[PDB]
């Protein structure tokens, strides 16, 4: 159950700024965990960033810790993620991820997903 | 489907046996193992009044059990004695095979009454419990355990550095109570950094004439310590890691018919075998990962 | 020496591991599949006296027990509880991982007396008993069960449609009786166009945390059915491959010593393995079926 | 690391699957086989005085077993029917799959009332005891055993022979006592230069409806005979071997946590396949034995 | 078990006509079933045609369906193969099995087997 | 337990004859068997010779029988290894180990062991 919706993608420069958004149906969102994750053209799908149900622990990647904030709002059902200093190799696309209280990294752990939106940087 | 993780490096990445590993070398069986750590090092409560909330009775499911080959020290471990109102037990006893879990530091033994609603105790959780290198789905009467999760990994090829006899005896107490009305990034609560485990070592311990069973340590002189405290992104790695896997693996004991499982790394194994040389590998093919002279 | 078929483009042939599989690709064990069909869907008799005759009693023979991973909807199941004229029990009660056939559309229950010269009630024609994925040459007190027999296939590579959920409502009804005195080609009396299967959980079978045995299905809530009506020479050449194999199966049942035996297909991928890629062959060699380019 | 000898040309070579495997040709599992040969071929007194003080009580391990293979006539066997002086039983009961053993010529029914220290009986030299191809290391009540060791060995190509039958009648006597108070070179004080095995027929066994288990033959009617008598170093050579490779058996055995195992030559094979198909092997040299031409 | 002697084989030329017999030793061979081998040079025997012990069912193999009939004669212990419209690759030693109820395709179920004949056809 | 120490090792003609030796400590040296391990250079260790405890039974490999013979002393602690008629081919590292009542050939099964000495021997 509990369906996703991704907005916000588009193409920024270099060492830009860019905001994604996920709104999810339902009205048990305070039950379940979110995450984002990327899928760079020709690999797989891996972990982005994390939150719990009450958005108390976040877990980031190495490569995009300390650029990437990830946060919630419970009373929209919808999360974010706040990206700063972009560059060229976060080209990839972006999927919102759903899964009961917890936080996890492989992807067969989690229940509902997005059909992803396409971020572009170009150099 | 179950995931497994390589070391290299001391660095932690989990990767399927798919996933085109022949950069990663696999030359023997011995790289193969299955480590039990337990739940306590993420940070759970491990009192008995908040442990007794994770336990429930469920009749309907058939209980399963999974081998293991190394473990963890345990701070706390459990012990219950649970009856019926009317004198009848609750818990099944114990099969003989099953043994209590090594190494403990303190044994929580409960005893009492309470209502028994089910034919087995599961874990809420979903997590398993620990009987010495033998995890399983229910609680069985009588029998020290310390619930936990497995995971498996494929070890570097050396010396065995790892899991090896203190790199860098024990007292166990009594605490008795009575109760009625019964790369992976770490995301957990707390982790242990330190890793204090236990195995047993095929081999290698044998001398004068101790090989014989007659003259031979009794079952709880078998096992080999050790401690690991250098590297701590690798053990929280881990920990996360065999928190993941559980999934997979309660599905897996679901499907199956056999009552305890053995031959899961040797599947694995057979697998990578019939995946990279199944067949008309070609030299300059990606898929067959050869090189030419 | 059991005989295994191979699928190809929807047609059944039987061949061996040393016979050359090289356009055969073997590259993954979950292409191994063993699956039990009925022996009712080759027109032999169902009602209980005709049935009877078929059953009987010698002692001196050890019981063993083989597993089958895919069966097929039974129309007719029976159900034993007879026992001896001073009372004493005939049948041996079932062990523990041995449970009733599922998907059974009538039971036919049978109590009474009669004379029981041997230990164990076998099969005169050869056939198995069907107890839930596990195929046994006895029969087990109070057990509900299927006449048929197991066969050992090679799926076709990484299709993912073959025993799926319905590529193109469970009731069973109980009736009592009482008893006193108690290249293949099809070439049986009648084969049925039709194969309405049932297989074990795909693993992955759990979105809201069911994947807890605790919050899981019960253990009849974990089939996944299908129907597979399309094709007439292949399923009814499927029923005579498996009529066939049944002679070497019990030959093999026979030299083993295992209660209960889980690794025939194993076995098979290992002897393919150290035989085609056995050792020191040859580039122009058609030992091993490798295509330089 | 259980040692393991290779044949070739009627000479015994000692090697681990690791290495000395190159010009051995492995092409299938039927090569790996398993011997179990009885300590009397060695020389050791054999009356009942004698043979009581190889045996004594430990309490404190556990018991395992291991099946073989091919076997050997016995000249003597016996059978313990021990009891507490109070009156109680000092041998476990055999379990379900535990049968006497099928050759031997004198059995030596020994019953009487004796101190019973431990809970199981162990071989004070560390040999096994046979079961009917499973060797077990305690001695169960009232069947028959023969003392000996087991070998793990690996055959020529097939030649058809090697425990064929008869290369080149069964009759046992009962003898009842009572008593109170209860190339490797040979090197043993003596080695019997005949071999006169028996084993199990290898799965094609017979003929008529005969491999139907109703009409089969009885559990100790499924054997085959033979005999070994032309060479003497051969022979002499696998005892000696035997008598080494007790140890390692022994270590690993007490490794492992499985009540019987089955899947020691299944790992040997899965060992030499991932040591010399590993990865990456370079077209010359001396860890990918792949030649041109 | 029983005795089985092949006869007839021969040459005979393509589209010609050619018929097989099969002898069978005993008192018991209503009770028994038989089939006819075929093995073609360089290649396994493979199955070619069979009958019950009463007659009743008869199968063939895809190859020579419609062209081959399989008859038998209790009173005689023999049975009959009449081979029709007969083309080159046809080439075989034809060889006589027996088996106790029902035919069977697989070699290795069957208790008795003939030497074989030899028939080759000329283009 | 049980410390070993072998001497005698040396440089000697082709044909010539050599002796060499192997004291133990300790006071249990009558309850122990004791051989000798040979290693050519680029080859693994391999059986020479050896002795029970009680001498009587003595085993020799088949390329040294012989030429070889093996006694000991348990007066003195020591056993020797007498060698006649050497070869090129017997340049190795001659190594003393011991092992409990009894006689064996492979090497994993020995309990102490030597640091060995140097044979050299000079067509
Ligand atoms: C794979 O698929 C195969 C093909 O589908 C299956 O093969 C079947 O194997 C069965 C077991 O071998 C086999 O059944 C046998 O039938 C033999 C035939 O003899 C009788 O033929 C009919 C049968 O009718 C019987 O009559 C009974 C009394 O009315 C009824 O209870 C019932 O109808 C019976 O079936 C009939 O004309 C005669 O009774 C005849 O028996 C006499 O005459 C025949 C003449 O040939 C002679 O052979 C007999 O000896 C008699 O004089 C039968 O012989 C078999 O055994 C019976 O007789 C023996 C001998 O005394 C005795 O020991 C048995 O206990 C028994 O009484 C047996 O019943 C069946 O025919 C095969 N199917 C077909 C269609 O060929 C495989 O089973 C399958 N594999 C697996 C593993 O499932
Ligand atoms: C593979 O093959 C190997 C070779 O064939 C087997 O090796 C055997 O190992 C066992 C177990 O280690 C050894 O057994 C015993 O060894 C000591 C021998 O001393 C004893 O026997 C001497 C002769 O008298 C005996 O005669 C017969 C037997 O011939 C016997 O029935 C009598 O009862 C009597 O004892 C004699 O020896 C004394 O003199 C020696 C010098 O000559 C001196 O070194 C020794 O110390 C003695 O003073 C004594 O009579 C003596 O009793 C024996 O002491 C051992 O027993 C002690 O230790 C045991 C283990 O700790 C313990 O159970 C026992 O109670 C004692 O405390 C030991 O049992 C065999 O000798 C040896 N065989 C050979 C030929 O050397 C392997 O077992 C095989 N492997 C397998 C089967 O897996
Ligand atoms: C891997 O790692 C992750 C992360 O650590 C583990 O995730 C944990 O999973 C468990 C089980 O899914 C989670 O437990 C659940 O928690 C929710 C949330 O409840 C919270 O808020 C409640 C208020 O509404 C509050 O009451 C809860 O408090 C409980 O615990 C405190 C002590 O901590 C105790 O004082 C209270 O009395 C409560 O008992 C809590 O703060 C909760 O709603 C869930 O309850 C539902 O399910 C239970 C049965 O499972 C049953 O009561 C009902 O069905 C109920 O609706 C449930 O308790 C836990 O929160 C997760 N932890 C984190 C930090 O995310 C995961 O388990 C690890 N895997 C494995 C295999 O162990
Ligand atoms: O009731 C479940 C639990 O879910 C909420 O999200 C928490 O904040 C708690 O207050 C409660």
């Amino acid at each position: 159950q509990v369906q996703l919706q991704e907005s916000g993608g588009g193409v920024v420069q270099a060492g830009g700024s860019l905001r994604l958004s996920c709104s999810a149906s339902g009205r048990t969102f305070s039950n379940y965990a979110m995450a984002w994750f990327r899928q760079a053209p020709g690999k797989d799908r891996e972990f982005a960033a994390g939150i719990n149900y009450n958005g108390e622990r976040t877990a980031y990647a190495d490569s995009v810790k300390g650029r990437f904030t990830i946060s919630r709002d419970d009373a929209k059902n919808t999360v974010y993620l706040q990206m700063n200093s972009l560059k060229p190799e976060d080209t990839a696309v972006y999927s919102c991820a759903a899964r009961p209280w917890s936080i996890a990294n492989l992807a067969y752990t989690y229940d509902s997903w997005g059909q992803g939106t396409q971020v572009t940087v170009s150099s | 489907s179950i995931p497994l993780g390589v070391i290299h490096n001391s660095t932690l990445q989990v990767s399927d046996v798919d996933k085109l590993v022949c950069r990663d070398k696999l030359s023997s069986t011995n790289q193969l193992r299955s480590v039990g750590l337990n739940l306590e090092g993420n940070g759970v409560a491990t009192d008995v009044p908040s442990a007794t909330k994770r336990w429930g009775f469920r009749s309907g499911v058939p209980p399963k059990v999974v081998n293991y080959e190394a473990g963890e020290w345990a701070e706390n471990c459990y012990n219950l004695e649970i009856k019926k109102p009317d004198g009848s037990e609750c818990l099944p006893a114990a099969p003989d095979g099953i043994r209590g879990f090594p190494r403990c530091r303190y044994v929580h033994k409960v005893s009492g009454t309470g209502p028994c609603a089910g034919d087995f105790a599961f874990h809420k959780e979903g997590a398993f419990f620990l009987y010495d290198r033998l995890a399983s789905t229910v609680i069985y009467r009588g029998t020290t355990f310390a619930e936990g999760v497995v995971a498996f990994l494929i070890l570097p090829q050396a010396k065995k550095d790892f899991f090896s006899s203190h790199p860098l005896g024990y007292y166990s107490t009594t605490i008795r109570y009575q109760a009625t009305g019964f790369a992976i990034v770490n995301a957990q609560p707390k982790c242990n950094p330190n890793l204090h485990y236990w195995t047993t070592q095929d081999e290698g311990a044998a001398i004068g004439l101790a090989w014989i069973p007659y003259f031979g340590p009794a079952a709880e002189g078998i096992y080999i310590e050790g401690l690991m405290h250098n590297q701590d992104g690798l053990i929280c790695g881990l920990r996360q890691l065999a928190n993941e896997t559980t999934q997979a693996l309660q599905l897996f004991l679901r499907a199956t018919t056999e009552l305890r499982t053995f031959s899961i790394l040797n599947r694995k194994a057979i697998d990578f075998l019939l995946q990279r040389w199944g067949g008309t590998c070609h030299i300059l093919g990606p898929d067959c990962c050869i090189e030419p002279h």
